[PDB]
């Protein structure tokens, strides 16, 4: 086969149809399913896998406990065919405790990040064998995107962070090939604390929607040049924010530039992408914790910043039930790219406490040019029953 | 848990100070060691801690670049470097255990108070 | 960054009598709220965490309450040691771990 | 690879040899097997694929409880090679609380329902990903076959409907073409509630035996000309019908071109197909209720409608043990297109109160040219042992 | 892909090497393995898969009760590679209590018998769809070889038998084409009752060494002629007997051409194959009861009635250990082809009354030209600690 490159149009999009959902915690009350967090869906040639960091145990075990803790030796990277729920069957690709994955049209690179926090290293394995390694840059947990790379020509491209994840100093783009890391170069533009990115072609470069932990409720933007390795950034323009926490749409305000100041602090992983002068994006429906998720349109809110006209809205959580991180992912059509997400499910402590464990399940939306109903598609386990 | 601090001082402006707290062995395993001011009739302000365990440390925003916490285990003996320092800068300096013991890089901290503080150092940055 | 705020800033009371100290958030910090005392020429000792566990050696008398964006610390009965300034500081989520200006205690005439 | 066009004549059929059975529900007593409804059989080229709507749990679960439901968000379109049970590794192809499926010689298409009762969507996924999507356009449970679609020369149909349960509902027939809705036709001709089509290629065309809910104990036929989108439809002829409920054999009737109006309401999904002017067809053994299971051959039964002269009775399921929906798919042989159909065995409540779960298993025959014998393949789970 | 036609030579045999052992009783204490017996192997141009008849249960079930019945609805041929255990992913791959299957070098025919004891259904299936079908021709348990086929140019062979096994009038061999039944000829020459043939390539033609329930304890021999389908028949001369029950070996006799009449009733399918003069066969250690597994050459045991000359004497399974059903199946080399057996390792009712179900482990062998030491490898269950 012959090396992706994403070089079709972007397609119509209307808005979000109903793709796939693997209803892991109603399955965990009754058979060995794996606990997970940060989750993620990536697609070969000719199938989307679903991803997530396992915590090194089934739910129903007495290692499920305290479960809620981001990084220990014992996290693995998950891969299934997406639908398949993560049962004992699955293969643990690599060890890991933050990553990405992505396939470059002839095989999937995996990007593995653990070890100790003041000392990670990222395992980068290619065709199914390790190919390279970096060590931590700022020796304050390497972290990476927790979502897919994105691959033009096999050239992949991975945001990573280390640090508080400042600027020039803690992110830096890797440009691999073959899970050989052939450049890096520093972040460049305005962009401030840029972590957990959700990546698309976007061709000829590549585009990234991140989660800034400490100035900003609107999200940061990375353009990425696949030909000759220069990074720009700056912010989503907005004024309907994105991260949360945020400020209710009444009282939010967003830069094109800058991080906005509101709510700034703490965040979540998300996405938008640009449809001309519009953006597409998701959020939790409340403004403080991840609670639900929505999807919109805001006109002219990829280029306006005191834009907040929002049209095409679709719940995908309802506002009473939990959501969690999502992410971006991109598949190609028959003659045109299309944008799917996915919404991680969270469930367990520390908010539910009936439950000793922390996993999540997924629900995942693709674009459509046609039309679309409404619904709402929660996680749906019921703690109260299989209670601790 | 006991905090043991230096003893007072007198700086002059544009210099550094490096205040000194010596726990009850092990302490550094069990508890965030935090750093804390007060500007004599102001209020309390949080500067940074190093957190157990991996020994990181993290500052807030106003100190970042003027600050520096660092802890030795053997003598268990934390430190905190302030440099640049004004004339504004004159408080009591406390250490503190902060219960937190895990930086999550998703979720935050949890359980950022503090049980147990040293005996306070006086910092005066004065010309005289 | 969170600005805590406390009222009154000076509350005067007769020994023996219930005193209740307001603290107020500029956003929601759940129960992740602590209370102080502070005795002239002292280190500030912690009283409540999780805005209402009474913490080691605090005696029954000072009770905390409260969720959200609003607390008290109520002192059921004023001994002679509980003249004093209490600061509140919540603990939610992210940094700045901020303070209150805190309210001072004070013996009626 | 080619298109499958179908255009192999339909092979000589004596009556039904036993092709497999799935066992799930004993398999379910010791076990992690899915809860499933609406099951139905599809082949590719190679193989034989079962499918079922999952409940979103495993039977021995806590959230087993209650799935008596027919539409929940947790609903999903299992997909498994035929004869291996719905186990934790089974995929979740799509998410649906009624679907269709059919392979057109390239890849799979899957049209798959979900949301709100008032609001549903159809999404069209095919060769693994979302290629376009319809929302409900009569506001009244959007809903499809429950059994295979059927291509030829890769434009695959699928016949759907919206509106009354017992009323004059809006049934469209949909053409697409790798996954793209390329034209919609409305239903014509005399048929007047037409629900969960079975349906066959019958070269150059397709024809569909469907569920008459409001008018017909006798079945509605739809013929559709996948050259021109033209269609026409119908009632099978034959005095002896095929719905439950319906009259007893000696005194029920029959029309072909109308309703029979004999205990019209209330209907099951079943099949027929045509044999020269005979009828080969399947149905409950039981008139009133879903037990037992029988085909034969009426002579002359596709175009008499006065004729009940049945001969090659088989039972499948005895009269006493329980029954449920049936429908035909087809098989490609050497020389020939076979027909072969499958019965969901369906066990629980409402009419089992040993239990709180609804499941079912499956049995399956294939048209045969050569002999047979007798049996009887019931579900074969003892409640009264995994009674709760 | 070309047909199989086993026109290489029979490797020089020594004796036989241990193969393969699946170990399900013990596994089934801690897991969901499938209730089975009458297992088999037959191997495709690239592996070996084990067969065996299913129960419609896994072993830790309330369904595994009274597994001891050979007949039942539920009965379906599992399916796997070689030492892959029957668990829940097992593939079912026809509904069957009594079977057969092979590959001819291009796909599986598997002969699937199932129905009513005096009405039986033989479905033939090949490449995953039903191509034919044979009812019971004489209405008294039509039954098959428990194990392989056998193949040469496509044309498949089946041993098949109804009523008590008698010569023409009962016993048929089958010759099948793509699942094609296109010849049948009654059964020819001197053996008398014949049931349960262990088949195996003989180019040009097939050799099947088979069981006689009610005259012989010696094994009954049938030549197959692929070319002109001929059958002659016999049986096996060796005076050391391979049935059981049996005389002991100083008092035991045989017949080249009629069963010897010494504890001629009753059976167990077994296995032998010529080596020149000399015949390689292997039997039940006890007389009169299933217990340990040998296997030895008898020197001119092939030709000579009055040889009791053993060499090369191998224990498969100790004199104290259960056995069961054993048969032959044929493996290619590079220039030559191998005779490898199988031992069903029957545990549990009613022998056994620790436990409540009926099941089988198996151990598989493989004929060396090279060395080979000692052992012994029974089941390896403790039915006192998994006890009922
Ligand atoms: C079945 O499923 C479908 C698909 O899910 C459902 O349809 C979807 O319904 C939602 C409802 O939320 C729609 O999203 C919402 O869109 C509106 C904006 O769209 C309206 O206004 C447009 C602009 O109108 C102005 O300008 C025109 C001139 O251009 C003037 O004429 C007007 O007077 C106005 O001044 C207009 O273009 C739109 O028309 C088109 O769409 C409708 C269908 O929606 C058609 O009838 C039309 O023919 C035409 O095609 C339309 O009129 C937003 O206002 C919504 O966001 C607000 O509301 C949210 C809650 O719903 C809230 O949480 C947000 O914060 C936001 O609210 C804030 O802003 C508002 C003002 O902007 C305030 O009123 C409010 O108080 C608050 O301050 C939301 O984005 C989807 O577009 C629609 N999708 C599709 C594809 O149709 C359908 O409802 C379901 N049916 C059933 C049976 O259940
Ligand atoms: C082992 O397995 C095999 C395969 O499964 C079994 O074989 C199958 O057996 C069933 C038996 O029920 C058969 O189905 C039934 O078929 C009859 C119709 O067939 C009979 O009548 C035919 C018509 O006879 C008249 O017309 C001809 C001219 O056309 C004249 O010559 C006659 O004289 C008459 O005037 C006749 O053609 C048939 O003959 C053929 O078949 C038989 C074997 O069946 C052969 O011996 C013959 O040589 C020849 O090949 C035959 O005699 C239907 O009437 C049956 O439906 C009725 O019964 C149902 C219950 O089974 C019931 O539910 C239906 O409602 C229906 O009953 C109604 O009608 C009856 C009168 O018509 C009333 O009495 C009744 O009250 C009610 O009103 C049924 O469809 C299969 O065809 C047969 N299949 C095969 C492949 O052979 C075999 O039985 C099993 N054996 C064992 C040991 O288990
Ligand atoms: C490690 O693993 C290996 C491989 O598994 C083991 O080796 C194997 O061991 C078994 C032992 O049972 C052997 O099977 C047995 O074979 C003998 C026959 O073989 C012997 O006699 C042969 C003929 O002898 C006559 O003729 C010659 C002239 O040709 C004369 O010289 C003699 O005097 C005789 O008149 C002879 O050819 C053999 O020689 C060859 O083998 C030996 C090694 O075995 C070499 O030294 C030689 O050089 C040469 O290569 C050999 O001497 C059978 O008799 C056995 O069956 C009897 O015993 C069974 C119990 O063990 C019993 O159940 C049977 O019922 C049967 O007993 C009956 O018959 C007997 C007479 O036949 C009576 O005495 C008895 O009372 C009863 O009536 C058995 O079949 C394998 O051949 C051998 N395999 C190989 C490849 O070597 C090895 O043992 C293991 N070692 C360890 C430490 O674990
Ligand atoms: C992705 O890759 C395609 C193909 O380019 C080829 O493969 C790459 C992996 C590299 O090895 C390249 O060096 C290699 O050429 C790129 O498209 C191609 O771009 C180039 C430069 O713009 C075009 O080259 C020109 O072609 C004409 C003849 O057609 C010559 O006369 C010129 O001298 C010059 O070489 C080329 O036509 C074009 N091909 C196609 C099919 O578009 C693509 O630019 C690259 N994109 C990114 C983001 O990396
Ligand atoms: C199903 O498809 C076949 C073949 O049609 C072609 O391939 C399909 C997969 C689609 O991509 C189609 O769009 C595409 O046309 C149809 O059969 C064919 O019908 C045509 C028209 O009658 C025949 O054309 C004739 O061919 C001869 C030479 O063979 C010329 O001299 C004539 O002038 C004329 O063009 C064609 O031969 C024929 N092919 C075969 C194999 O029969 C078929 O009608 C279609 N059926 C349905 C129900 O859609
Ligand atoms: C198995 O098959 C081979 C080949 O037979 C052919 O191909 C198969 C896949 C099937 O489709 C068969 O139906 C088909 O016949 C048989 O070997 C061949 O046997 C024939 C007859 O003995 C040989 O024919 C002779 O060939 C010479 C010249 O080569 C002429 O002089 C003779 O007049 C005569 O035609 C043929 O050469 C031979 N081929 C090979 C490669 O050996 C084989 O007999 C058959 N075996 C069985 C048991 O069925
Ligand atoms: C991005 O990659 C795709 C392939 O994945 C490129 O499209 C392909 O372009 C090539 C060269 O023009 C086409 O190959 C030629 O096709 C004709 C017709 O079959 C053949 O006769 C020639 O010998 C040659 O093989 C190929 O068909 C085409 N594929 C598709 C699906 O369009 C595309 O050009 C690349 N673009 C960029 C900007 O990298
Ligand atoms: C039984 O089947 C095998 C194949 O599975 C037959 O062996 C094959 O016979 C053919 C025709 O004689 C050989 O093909 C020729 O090979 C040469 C060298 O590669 C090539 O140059 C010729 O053009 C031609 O293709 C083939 O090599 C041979 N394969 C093997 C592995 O031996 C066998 O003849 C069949 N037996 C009978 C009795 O028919
Ligand atoms: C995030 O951290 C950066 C990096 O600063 C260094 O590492 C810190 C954890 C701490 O040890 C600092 O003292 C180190 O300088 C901070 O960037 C520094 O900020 C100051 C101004 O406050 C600037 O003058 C320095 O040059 C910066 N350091 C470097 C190496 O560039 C930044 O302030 C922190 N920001 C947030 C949002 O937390
Ligand atoms: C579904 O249709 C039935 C059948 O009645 C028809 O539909 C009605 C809306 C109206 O057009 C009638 O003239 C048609 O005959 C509906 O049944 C009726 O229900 C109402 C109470 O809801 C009752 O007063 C009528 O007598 C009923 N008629 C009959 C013949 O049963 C039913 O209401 C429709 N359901 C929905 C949700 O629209
Ligand atoms: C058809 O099925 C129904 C429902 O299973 C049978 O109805 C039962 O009949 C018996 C008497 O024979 C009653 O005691 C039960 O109360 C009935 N059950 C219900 C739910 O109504 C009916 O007998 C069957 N009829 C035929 C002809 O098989
Ligand atoms: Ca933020
Ligand atoms: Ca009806
Ligand atoms: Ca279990
Ligand atoms: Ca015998």
């Amino acid at each position: 086969a012959e090396y992706r490159n994403w070089s079709k149009p972007q397609c119509g999009i209307t808005g979000f149809a109903p793709f796939s959902k693997d209803n892991s915690i109603r399955l965990s009350a009754g058979g060995d399913i794996w606990v997970t967090r940060e989750p993620y869906v990536s697609c070969d040639l000719d199938k989307c896998y679903q991803f997530a960091l396992g915590q090194g145990t089934t739910l129903n075990n007495v290692h499920s406990n305290n479960t809620v803790r981001d990084r220990t030796p014992y996290r693995t990277l998950l891969m299934n065919e997406l639908g398949v729920p993560f049962h004992l069957g699955t293969k643990q690709v690599c060890i890991a405790w933050s990553s990405s994955s992505c396939h470059d049209g002839k095989a999937w690179l995996h990007v593995c990040i653990t070890g100790d926090d003041k000392n990670a290293t990222a395992s980068f394995i290619y065709n199914g064998r390790l190919v390279d390694s970096v060590v931590s840059w700022s020796n304050d947990i390497l972290r990476t995107q927790e979502s897919e790379c994105v691959c033009i020509n096999g050239t992949c491209t991975v945001v990573m962070t280390d640090g508080n994840a400042t600027g020039k100093a803690d992110t830096k783009i890797l440009f691999i090939e073959e899970g050989k890391i052939v450049h890096t170069s520093k972040l460049s533009g305005s962009a401030q604390h840029v972590e957990e990115c959700s990546c698309y072609p976007r061709y000829p470069g590549v585009r990234c929607v991140c989660r800034d932990n400490w100035k900003g409720s609107n999200r940061p933007i990375i353009d990425i040049n696949i030909k000759d390795h220069s990074i720009v950034s700056s912010y989503v323009c907005s004024g309907l924010v994105g991260d949360t926490p945020r400020k209710s749409d009444s009282s939010s305000s967003s830069h094109c530039l800058n991080p906005n100041n509101e709510e700034g602090g703490h965040g979540v992983k998300g996405w938008a992408f640009d449809d001309g002068n519009d953006v597409w994006m998701g959020r939790t429906i409340n403004e403080t914790s991840r609670l639900g998720y929505e999807t919109f349109k805001v006109v002219e809110g990829w280029s306006n910043p005191k834009s907040k006209l929002q049209i095409n809205r679709q719940v995908i959580v309802d506002r009473g039930d939990r959501s969690g991180y999502s992410g971006i992912f991109s598949v190609e059509g028959k003659s045109c790219i299309n944008r799917c997400f996915y919404v991680e499910l969270i469930r367990g402590r520390k908010e539910e406490t009936e439950v000793l464990w922390t996993s999540n399940s997924i629900v995942v939306f693709c674009g459509t040019s046609g039309t679309y109903g409404t619904g709402s598609w929660p996680d749906g386990a019921d703690l109260n029953l299989m209670h601790t | 848990v006991q905090l043991v601090q230096s003893g007072a001082e007198v700086k002059r402006p544009g210099s550094s100070v490096r205040v000194s707290c010596k726990a009850s062995e092990g302490t550094f395993n069990k508890y965030t060691l935090t750093w804390v001011r007060q500007a004599p009739g102001q209020g309390l302000e949080w500067m940074g801690g190093i957190i157990p365990i991996s020994g990181i440390a993290n500052y807030a925003q106003k100190f970042q670049g003027r600050v520096a916490i660092t802890a030795d285990e053997s003598t268990t003996t934390a430190y905190m470097e302030l440099s640049s320092l004004r004339s504004e800068d004159s408080a009591v300096y406390y250490c503190a255990t902060a219960v937190s013991d895990y930086f999550n890089r998703d979720l935050g901290w949890e359980d950022y108070y503090f049980p147990f503080w040293g005996q306070g150092t006086l910092v005066t940055v004065a010309s005289a | 960054e969170i600005v805590m705020t406390q009222s009154p800033a000076t509350l005067s009371v007769s020994p023996g009598a219930r005193a209740t100290l307001f603290c107020r958030a500029s956003r929601s910090v759940s129960d992740n709220l602590a209370w102080y005392q502070q005795k002239p020429g002292q280190a500030p000792r912690l009283l409540i965490f999780g805005a209402s566990t009474r913490a080691t050696g605090v005696p029954a008398r000072f009770s905390g309450s409260g969720s959200g964006t609003q607390f008290t610390l109520t002192i059921s009965s004023l001994q002679s040691e509980d003249f004093a300034v209490y600061y509140c500081q919540h603990y939610n989520i992210w940094p700045p771990w901020t303070f209150g200006q805190g309210t001072k205690v004070e013996i009626k005439r």
